[PDB]
RNA sequence: AGGGGAUCGAAGAUGAUCAGAUACCGUCGUAGUCUUAACCAUAAACUAUGCCGACUAGGGAUCGGGUGGUGUUUUUCUUAUGACCCACUCGGCACCUUACGAGAAAUCAAAGUCUUUGGGUUCUGGGGGGAGUAUGGUCGCAAGGCUGAAACUUAAAGGAAUU
C-alpha cells in the first residue's frame, strides 16, 4: 500500500542535494531540519519527506545512488579518478618488451617509415 | 565515391573486375609453351583449349578440356608465352 | 493492399507448388502457405516413465521418441494457438521465438 | 518509357490511337452516334411545345418529402410524353 | 520585455546582427520569433482559412481548430505557419509565431533585361507537397500574380510583381497547396544560375566572430 | 450478391433465352 | 537494345550530377555525343572530358564541375523550323536569360543562340542549364 | 601545412600498437572506408595508423580553432569511453555528455541539458546515433571515432580506429586531447611526451 | 541579380558547397562549416585565422561527407596523404 | 467415344442439428477423379507490377558456372580428383537496412533517373450503375468463348490511411 508520490520523492531528494551536509542519519533531527529548512504546509506531509530524506540517506551509506548528486560525493568521484598505475598498460614492460606484432602489422610499421621492436607471428584461420 | 581517377585506377582493383567490365577489354586467357616429357618439341597451347590437343609429331594428350581453364596432362611441363 | 509482401506464402521463383492437406481438418493448402510443426514427442508420457522403467526387462534402456511432421491449414492454426496474430510493426519478424 | 510511340514517323497510330479513345468521353459519344437526334424527347433543341394531358403531383427522393406538381405532357414536334415540372408556389393551377 | 535563450537570439538582442541576411547566409537556425520581429519590423500577417479537424472519442467528438497563416513584408521575405489548437485566437497567434519563425529569403528576378527592379522570379520553380505541385514561372512586366487566390495572397506577400502559375492535383484542399507554393519560393534560392556560378570568400559566421557575446555568464 | 452468383444467374438466364429462341426458329 | 546513346549518355550525365559526383564513365560514345559535350563545355557547364579508345564505339570519361544542374535529350529530333525554336526555348529552359537548346543544323551541331546569329536551323537534340 | 613535428614519431606509434588501434577493424567493413592497410589472413582488417594519427591531428586543429573551451561538446554512451570524455573534459575546456544523452538536448531551448555547441565529437556513431541525428537538425560538425563497422552518416572527420578497444578508445581521446593542448599552447613543447599517463583515461569497472 | 544601372540586387548571395559546388540554402539545417585552423612554428595553432569548409547537408546526408573533406585537406596541404585520388 | 474405375467424391440417397436446414457435421454414393483419341480456351491464369535497354546505394546470404589461393580435410606414400574454407567474378531465385529519390498512402532499388515533364516500343482505362447485359458477327457437338452497345439511371462507387 505504502508507495510514496512525486511531491514527497522529488522534495527529498532536492533536500538531500541542497543539505547532505546537516541532515544526518536518524529520523527526528531530520524531520526538524526539514521543519527549519522547508516551507511545508501541513505537518504529515513534513513528516513524510523527513522519512523518505532519512531513508535515502540510510541507502547512501552502501554506496551511490542514482538521480541524487549532492556536492560531496562529485569530489569523492573525482578523488577516485585519479589514479594510475606506475608501470602503465602500454607500457610494454608486460610483453617483456618487442611488443606482439602480426606479419602485416608489421609490413604497415615498416611502410610508415619507423623503426621500433618488434615480435613477429603469422595468424590463420 | 564522388571523386574518383576513373581513367587509372589500381590494378588490382582492374585485376579484381571482370572481363569486359575493365576500363578497356582484354583477355584473361594466355598461351603456353607446352613441353611434353618424351620428345624435345615445343608446342604453343591456348589455356582455355576446348580441343584435346596432341603434339604435332605424336599422339599423347597434351590438354584436356574442362568448363574454363583447360587441364594439363601431368608429365607435361609448361612455360607461359 | 497487401498485408504481407511475402503474401504469406513463400514461394516466388516457383509457380505452383503441390498442396498437402491439413492435419486437422484435411482443409487442402499449399505446400508453403502450410505451418509446418515438427513434433518430436516422447514415446511414453513424462510421468508415466518411471513406472515403465521398473517394469523393463534390460535395465538401461533406449526409450525411443516418436517423429512427425504436422501440417496446419492456417485457420486451424490460429484456432489451436499455434500461430498468433501480431503487431504490423513485429509481423515482419521472420526467425522463430525460440 | 511512356506507353505511347514516340518516333518521328509514328503520326498515324498517335492519330488513330487518339481517335479510339476519344469514344471513352461521354459527350463526344453523344455527339458522334446522334442521341441527341435519335434519342431524347426534345429533338436535340433548347425547346419543344407539347399538349397538357394531365396535372401529376410527385413525391420527392429522401431527405426531402413535398408533392411537386408536375404535369404529363405529349409533344407536338414527335408526340413523345414527357413529365415536366411547374416552378414556384400557386402555378399549377395555371395549367389545365 | 523579452529574455533570450539561444546565443542567436542574445547575440540579436545586443545589435551584433544587423539583419536577417546574415542569418539567411550562414543557415543558422531561428529558434525564437523575437528575433523576426526584431530584424523584420514590416511584416504583414494573412489568416488563409480557420477550419475544424475531428476527433472521435467514445462521448462525442473532440474538434479542434487548424489555422493557417502566411506573413511577410514585400521583400523576399515569407512565412508559413500551420497550427491545431482548441480555442480559435490562440491557434491564430501559435501561426503567426509559427510563420515568423519559418520566414525564408526569395530569389526575385526579371523577365527580358533587366531595366530596372527585379518584379518576376529568376527561375521556373516548382513546388510538390500531398498531390499539389504548383508550378511558378517568369511572368513579363505588369501581368500581374496570375494564381489561385491563396498562392496569390502568399506571392503578393513575398514581393513578387509578376508571375505565372500552373497548379495541378487536388489543389482545393488548400493547405497542401499553400506548402507547395512555399516550397516552390524556396526553391528559387538553391538554383544555380550562370549569374552565381563564381565562387566566393566563405566568411566567418556571426556565432563565431561573437562567440563572446553568445552565453549568459 | 456475390459477383460470381450473379454470372451464374445470367447464364441459367441465358439458357432459357437460347432454348426460347430455338423454339421460335 | 540501346536505341540513342546520346540519351544514355545525358541520362547517366544526369545521375552522376545529382548524386554530386565529379566524374561520369559514358560507354557507347559518338561523334555526336562528343561534340553535345564540347557545347556543354564551351558554355562552361563541364570541366575537362577525354575519350577511350577501345576500338570499338568508345568510351568517354567526363569531369564534372557541379554547375550542370539538367541535361537532357529531346528525343524524336523535331525538325525546328527558325521561327519554331522560340517556343522550343520557352517550353524547355527554366529562364529567358541563361540555358541552351542543343539542335544540330546543317552548319553543324549548336546551341540555340549560336544558331540565331548564324541564321541556320535544323532537328533539335538536347537542352542544358 | 605542418612542419615535421607533427610526423607519427615512434613513441606514439609505439602507444597505438600497444593500444590495438590498428587491429580492431572487424570482418565486416563498410565501403566508405580506405583507411584498410591489408586484411590479416584470419579475417580482421587492420587500419592505417598513420592515417589515423592524421586524421586526430586535423581534428585538433579544428577544435582549436573553435574560440570559447565550452563550445565543445565530447559525447560517449558506451561505457568504455565515458570516463575517457571525462578526463578530455576536464583537460580541454569541453563540455562532457556521459552516459545516457537525452533527446531533445541540442533542439529543444526549454531542456535543463540544453546545449549550443559548435562541434561535437563522439566516441561512436553506432551507439551514439541519436546524439548524431541531433546535430543534423543545428549544423553542428561532428568528429567521430569511427572504426571500420560504424556508419558515416553525418560524420564530418573520421578517426579510424578499434571500437572493441577498452584502452583504444580511451588512447585516442587522450591523444586528442594532448593535441589540441599543444595546439593551444596549453603544453609550450611538442617534443616533451606530456606528463600525465594514457592509463589516467582508459576504464575500470568496479574493483577498488 | 544586376540591375542595368551597374549596381546589385539580389538580397545576399549564397554559400556553396565547396565539395559539390551546390548551393546551401536558407534553411539547409544540416549544412556545415569547418573551420581547420592556420598552424605556425611549435605547433602554437594561430588565433583567429583558419582554412574554411562549406560542406552542404546532402553530401553529410549521403555519408561521403568525411572522404570529401578529406580531399578537401589534401589540396591545401592541411593532411599529407590520406586520401588518394585513385581508388 | 473407348479402356480403367482403388480412393475421394457436384448430383443423389440418408442420419442428425435447427423454428425451417433437400446447409454446415455423419454414412453411402452414380458423373467425375486416372488414361487413350478428340474438343474446350477460361481462373485471384496474381508479383493483381508488359517487354527490351541505360544509369543511380550499401549489405550479407543462397543456387549455377568460372578464376586465384604452399587454405582444411580425404590418403593408396606426392597424390590426383571430390568435399569443404577464403577472396573475386558473371547469371539467377530472393532477402535486410537505409532513401538522399518516388508515392494518396500502404509501401517501392523500382513503383527511382517525371511541371528540372521526350531511350524504343505493344496493349489497356477515362465517375458509379445499366452490363460483360442487348444485338450483330464469328469460333465451339454443347457448355461457352472472343467481340460488345445504348436508352435510361445516379452524387457519389472507390483507394490508402485515422481516432
Ligand atoms: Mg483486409
Ligand atoms: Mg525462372
Ligand atoms: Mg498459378
Ligand atoms: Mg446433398
Ligand atoms: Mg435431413
Ligand atoms: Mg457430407
Ligand atoms: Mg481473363
Ligand atoms: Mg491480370
Ligand atoms: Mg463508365
Ligand atoms: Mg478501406
Ligand atoms: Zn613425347
Ligand atoms: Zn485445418
Amino acid at each position: 500500500g505504502r508507495v510514496r508520490t512525486k511531491t514527497v520523492k522529488r522534495a527529498s531528494k532536492a533536500l538531500i542535494e541542497k543539505y547532505y551536509p546537516k541532515l544526518t542519519m536518524d529520523f527526528q533531527t531530520n524531520k526538524r531540519l526539514c521543519d527549519e529548512i522547508a516551507t511545508i504546509q501541513s505537518k504529515r506531509l513534513r513528516n513524510k519527506i523527513a522519512g523518505y530524506t532519512t531513508h535515502l540517506m540510510k541507502r547512501i551509506q552502501k554506496g551511490p545512488v542514482r538521480g541524487i548528486s549532492f556536492k560531496l560525493q562529485e569530489e569523492e568521484r573525482e578523488r577516485k579518478d585519479q589514479y594510475v598505475p606506475d608501470v602503465s598498460a602500454l607500457d610494454l614492460s608486460h610483453s617483456n618488451d618487442v611488443l606482439n606484432v602480426d606479419t602485416q602489422t608489421a609490413e604497415l610499421v615498416n611502410s610508415l617509415g619507423l623503426k621500433l621492436p618488434l615480435s613477429v607471428s603469422s595468424v590463420s584461420a | 565515391v564522388l571523386v574518383q581517377d576513373l581513367l587509372h585506377p589500381t590494378a588490382a582493383s582492374e585485376a579484381r573486375k571482370h572481363k569486359l567490365k575493365t576500363l578497356v577489354q582484354s583477355p584473361r586467357s594466355h598461351f603456353l609453351d607446352v613441353k611434353c616429357p618424351g620428345c624435345l618439341n615445343i608446342t604453343t597451347v591456348f589455356s582455355h583449349a576446348q580441343t584435346a590437343v596432341t603434339c604435332e609429331s605424336c599422339s599423347t594428350v597434351l590438354c584436356t578440356p574442362t568448363g574454363g581453364k583447360a587441364k594439363l596432362s601431368e608429365g607435361t611441363s609448361f612455360r607461359r608465352k | 493492399p497487401k498485408k504481407r509482401a511475402s503474401n504469406g506464402r513463400n514461394k516466388k521463383g516457383r509457380g505452383h507448388v503441390k498442396p498437402v492437406r491439413c492435419v486437422n481438418c484435411s482443409r487442402s493448402v499449399p505446400k508453403d502457405k502450410a505451418i509446418k510443426r515438427m513434433a518430436i514427442r516422447n514415446i511414453v508420457e513424462a510421468a508415466a516413465i518411471r513406472d515403465l522403467s521398473e517394469a523393463s526387462v534390460y535395465a538401461e534402456y533406449a526409450l525411443p521418441k516418436t517423429y512427425n511432421k504436422l501440417h496446419y491449414c492456417i485457420s486451424c492454426a490460429i484456432h489451436a494457438r499455434i500461430v498468433r496474430v501480431r503487431s504490423r510493426t513485429d509481423r515482419r519478424i521472420r526467425a522463430p521465438p525460440q | 518509357g511512356k506507353g505511347k510511340p514516340r518516333g518521328l514517323n509514328s503520326a498515324r497510330k498517335l492519330r488513330v490511337h487518339r481517335r479510339n479513345n476519344r469514344w471513352a468521353e461521354t459527350t463526344y459519344k453523344k455527339r458522334l452516334l446522334g442521341t441527341a437526334f435519335k434519342s431524347s424527347p426534345f429533338g436535340g433543341s433548347s425547346h419543344a411545345k407539347g399538349i397538357v394531358l394531365e396535372k401529376i403531383g410527385i413525391e420527392s427522393k429522401q431527405p426531402n418529402s413535398a408533392i411537386r406538381k408536375c404535369v404529363r405532357v405529349q409533344l407536338i414536334k414527335n408526340g413523345k410524353k414527357v413529365t415536366a415540372f411547374v416552378p414556384n408556389d400557386g402555378c399549377l393551377n395555371f395549367v389545365d | 520585455g523579452w529574455v533570450p535563450v539561444t546565443k542567436l537570439g542574445r547575440l540579436v538582442k545586443a545589435g551584433k546582427i544587423s539583419s536577417i541576411e546574415e542569418i539567411f547566409l550562414h543557415s543558422l537556425p531561428v529558434k525564437e520569433f523575437q528575433i523576426i520581429d526584431q530584424l523584420l519590423p514590416n511584416l504583414k500577417d494573412e489568416v488563409m482559412n480557420i477550419k475544424p479537424v475531428q476527433k472521435q472519442t467514445r462521448a462525442g467528438q473532440r474538434t479542434r481548430f487548424k489555422a493557417v497563416v502566411v506573413v511577410g513584408d514585400s521583400n523576399g521575405h515569407v512565412g508559413l505557419g500551420i497550427k491545431t489548437a482548441k480555442e480559435v485566437a490562440g491557434a491564430i497567434r501559435a501561426g503567426i509565431i509559427i510563420a515568423k519563425l519559418s520566414v525564408i529569403p526569395i530569389r526575385r528576378g526579371y523577365w527580358g533585361t533587366n531595366l530596372g527592379q527585379p518584379h518576376s522570379l529568376a527561375t521556373k520553380t516548382s513546388g510538390k507537397c500531398g498531390s499539389v505541385s504548383v508550378r511558378l514561372i517568369p511572368a513579363p512586366r505588369g501581368s500581374g500574380i496570375v494564381a489561385s487566390p491563396a498562392v496569390k495572397k502568399l506571392m503578393q506577400l513575398a514581393g513578387v510583381e509578376d508571375v505565372y502559375t500552373s497548379s495541378t492535383g487536388s489543389t482545393r484542399t488548400l493547405e497542401n497547396t499553400l506548402k507547395a507554393a512555399f516550397v516552390a519560393i524556396g526553391n528559387t534560392y538553391g538554383f544555380l544560375t550562370p549569374n552565381l556560378w563564381e565562387v566566393q570568400a566563405l566568411t566567418p559566421s556571426p556565432m563565431d566572430v561573437y562567440a563572446d557575446y553568445a552565453t549568459a555568464s | 450478391m456475390r459477383a460470381k452468383w450473379r454470372k451464374k444467374r445470367t447464364r441459367r438466364l441465358k439458357r432459357k433465352r437460347r432454348k426460347v429462341r430455338a423454339r421460335s426458329k | 537494345t540501346r536505341t540513342s546513346v546520346l540519351a544514355d549518355a545525358l541520362n547517366a550525365i544526369n545521375n552522376a550530377e545529382k548524386t554530386g559526383k565529379r566524374q561520369v564513365l559514358i560507354r557507347p560514345s559518338s561523334k555526336v555525343i562528343i561534340k553535345f559535350l564540347q557545347v556543354m563545355q564551351k558554355h562552361g557547364y563541364i570541366g575537362e572530358f577525354e575519350y577511350i579508345d577501345d576500338h570499338r564505339s568508345g568510351k568517354i570519361v567526363v569531369q564534372l564541375n557541379g554547375r550542370l544542374n539538367k541535361c537532357g535529350v529531346i528525343s524524336p529530333r523535331f525538325n525546328v523550323k527558325i521561327a519554331d525554336v522560340e517556343k522550343w526555348t520557352a517550353n524547355l529552359l527554366p529562364a529567358r536569360q541563361f540555358g541552351y537548346v542543343i539542335l544540330t543544323t546543317s552548319a553543324g551541331i549548336m546551341d540555340h543562340e549560336e544558331a540565331h546569329r548564324k541564321h541556320v536551323s535544323g532537328k533539335i537534340l538536347g537542352f542544358v542549364y | 601545412s605542418l612542419p615535421s613535428t607533427f610526423d607519427l614519431t615512434s613513441e606514439d606509434a609505439q602507444l597505438l600498437l600497444a593500444a590495438r588501434v590498428h587491429l580492431g577493424a572487424k570482418n565486416v567493413q563498410v565501403h566508405q572506408e580506405p583507411y584498410v592497410y591489408k586484411a590479416r589472413p584470419d579475417g580482421v582488417n587492420v587500419i592505417n595508423v598513420g592515417k589515423t594519427w592524421e586524421k586526430i591531428v586535423l581534428a585538433a586543429r579544428i577544435i582549436a580553432a573553435i574560440p570559447n573551451p565550452e563550445d565543445v561538446v565530447a559525447i560517449s554512451s558506451r561505457t568504455y569511453g565515458q570516463r575517457a570524455v571525462l578526463k578530455y573534459a576536464a583537460h580541454t575546456g569541453a563540455t562532457p555528455i556521459a552516459g545516457r544523452f537525452t533527446p531533445g538536448s541540442f533542439t529543444n531551448y526549454i531542456t535543463r541539458s540544453f546545449k549550443e555547441p559548435r562541434l561535437v565529437i563522439v566516441t561512436d556513431p553506432r551507439s551514439d546515433a541519436q546524439a548524431i541525428k541531433e546535430s543534423s537538425y543545428v549544423n553542428i560538425p561532428v568528429i567521430a571515432l569511427t572504426d571500420l563497422d560504424s556508419p558515416s552518416e553525418y560524420v564530418d572527420v573520421a578517426i579510424p580506429c578499434n571500437n572493441r578497444g577498452k584502452h583504444s578508445i580511451g588512447l585516442i581521446w587522450y591523444l586528442l586531447a594532448r593535441e589540441v593542448l599543444r595546439l593551444r599552447g596549453a603544453l609550450p613543447d611538442r617534443t616533451q611526451p606530456w606528463a600525465i599517463m594514457p592509463d589516467l583515461y582508459f576504464y575500470r569497472n568496479p574493483e577498488e | 541579380m544586376e540591375n542595368d544601372k551597374g549596381q546589385l540586387v539580389e538580397l545576399y548571395v549564397p554559400r556553396k558547397c565547396s565539395a559539390t559546388n551546390r548551393i546551401i540554402k536558407a534553411k539547409d539545417h544540416s549544412s556545415v562549416q569547418i573551420n581547420i585552423a592556420q598552424v605556425d612554428e611549435e605547433g602554437r595553432a594561430i588565433p583567429g585565422e583558419y582554412v574554411t569548409y562549406a560542406l552542404s547537408g546532402y553530401i553529410r546526408a549521403r555519408g561521403e561527407a568525411d572522404d570529401s573533406l578529406n580531399r578537401l585537406a589534401q589540396q591545401d596541404g592541411l593532411l599529407k596523404n590520406v586520401w588518394s585520388y585513385s581508388r
